[PDB]
């Protein structure tokens, strides 16, 4: 945290 | 150069109570901001904000906030990956006691490359950015508007 996340 | 980071974006999220009432009913909320440039020339970015449901494991009732790169008009003349310090805030419109997270870029993450589509599917930010109970207790929402600010500064 923070982090990378995926949002298609 | 400094002019490549001179921009500051304030996302005005109107009718916030509407999203809150839906979140209280167990609906995930996801909002996508208008694009903005860190500068001219500069990087095109956008924001993604979540309200997590009351039952989401590990992050129930949080605002989540992520930055995404986009294909921008100046991309051919920019260094890649995007490198710098990103400051994300929920603004206190009266007392100035903003809720601010500061994060440095990581050059090995897909989120900071130029995407091969208009908007990078990979974003970077905070799952637990600000809890809804903390937002309520502080009164950040004024006239049903939440203000979310994004500033990028160079290394």
């Amino acid at each position: 945290e923070p982090v990378e996340t995926t949002d298609y | 150069s400094a002019q490549q980071y001179q921009g500051i974006y304030v996302w005005r999220v109107e009718n916030f109570s509407h999203h809150l009432r839906n979140q209280e009913a167990g609906q995930p909320i996801v909002l996508h901001s208008p694009p903005f440039y860190t500068g001219r020339p500069g990087y095109k970015l956008c924001l993604r904000l979540h309200l997590q449901t009351p039952s989401a494991p590990r992050c129930s009732n949080f605002i989540s906030l992520f930055v995404h790169t986009m294909q921008g008009e100046f991309d051919s003349q920019l260094s890649w990956p995007l490198q710098g310090t990103i400051r994300l805030a929920v603004l206190d419109q009266v007392e100035g006691q903003h809720h601010i997270e500061v994060m440095e870029t990581k050059p090995d993450l897909q989120a900071f490359q130029r995407p091969t589509v208009m908007r990078n599917p990979k974003g970077f930010g905070y799952v637990t950015f600000l809890h809804l109970q903390a937002l309520r207790q502080r009164g950040f929402v004024k006239e049903d508007v939440l203000l979310v600010r994004c500033e990028v500064t160079p290394r």
